[PDB]
């Protein structure tokens, strides 16, 4: 089971870098408003 | 089956992935020598040296 | 705003599942363990009379 | 000591993290205050109207 | 490899080979209140199962309704 969850695991955190911009959070955009 | 979920898979998977039961913690009787590699680990924060 | 106020305090609590539990760990138990073994304090002594 | 060292940490994690979070809280009542700056303005013109 | 299944059936063939007989009640009681290793359905059925207290009703009422029926008092009446 080990495999697995370590396999899946580095397929998320390969995904959250390769949007770069969210480090799991919204580091870039954030308190914008318009109107 | 005194407690259920969970723990009963188990009674299977932790024999059949050995790789879950290995661990140094072993039911180790070689306490005449292994206690004497430990007390030189046992620090806080070490270095390579 | 309030939507941003929430994480003051849900940041706060959600965090402290890892200190009403798992309150303990295996190298604070060593910590009691070489104090209580004084127990051969009965026999530490015998050979001298 | 090896432990009170690891037990340390987590006290200055805790209140650097809290704070960080608060200076994004401030961002919202900072941001808010142009709509007032607004209110007044658009206010003192009817009167010369 | 382990499921809800292993879980049932490491139970369920197990109180098979319970055998001791004669007058005791426990098995004419457990086929009395009968249901069977392939109740309805199949196992997939799991995520729709979810039901509220309704699906006790008829395992009560639906063999006790049957005493007019099989008294032979009553037919016609529902």
């Amino acid at each position: 089971n080990e495999l697995r969850g370590l396999w899946d695991r580095i397929e998320n955190r390969i995904y959250n870098l390769r949007h770069n911009l969210t480090l799991d959070g919204k580091e870039i955009n954030m308190d914008l408003y318009d109107s | 089956f005194a407690n259920r979920y969970g723990y009963w898979a188990a009674n299977q998977q932790l024999r059949m992935f050995p790789e879950i039961y290995v661990d140094p913690t072993l039911r180790l009787t070689k306490t005449e020598f292994f206690f004497q590699l430990e007390s030189a680990l046992n620090q806080g924060k070490l270095t390579d040296d | 705003a309030l939507q941003v106020s929430k994480q003051s305090a849900q940041d706060r609590y959600d965090h402290f599942k890892e200190l009403y539990d798992e309150n303990i760990s295996s190298t604070e138990q060593k910590v009691i363990e070489l104090q209580s073994q004084a127990a051969n304090s009965l026999l530490m002594a015998q050979g001298m009379r | 000591v090896s432990e009170s060292y690891r037990r340390r940490r987590q006290e200055w994690e805790l209140q650097y993290k809290q704070a960080e979070w608060e200076v994004n809280s401030v961002e919202q009542q900072i941001n808010l205050q142009n709509m007032q700056i607004k209110a007044a303005n658009k206010r003192l013109e009817q009167v010369e109207a | 490899l382990d499921s809800p299944a292993s879980y049932l059936l490491d139970l369920y063939k197990f109180i098979q080979s319970v055998e001791l007989d004669g007058s005791n009640q426990a098995r004419k009681l457990e086929t009395r209140r009968a249901d069977i290793p392939k109740l309805s359905l199949d196992n997939d059925a799991l995520y729709k199962e979810v039901t509220a207290l309704s699906i006790v009703n008829d395992v009560l009422s639906g063999s006790a309704r049957e005493y007019i029926d099989q008294s032979g008092q009553a037919d016609k009446a529902v």
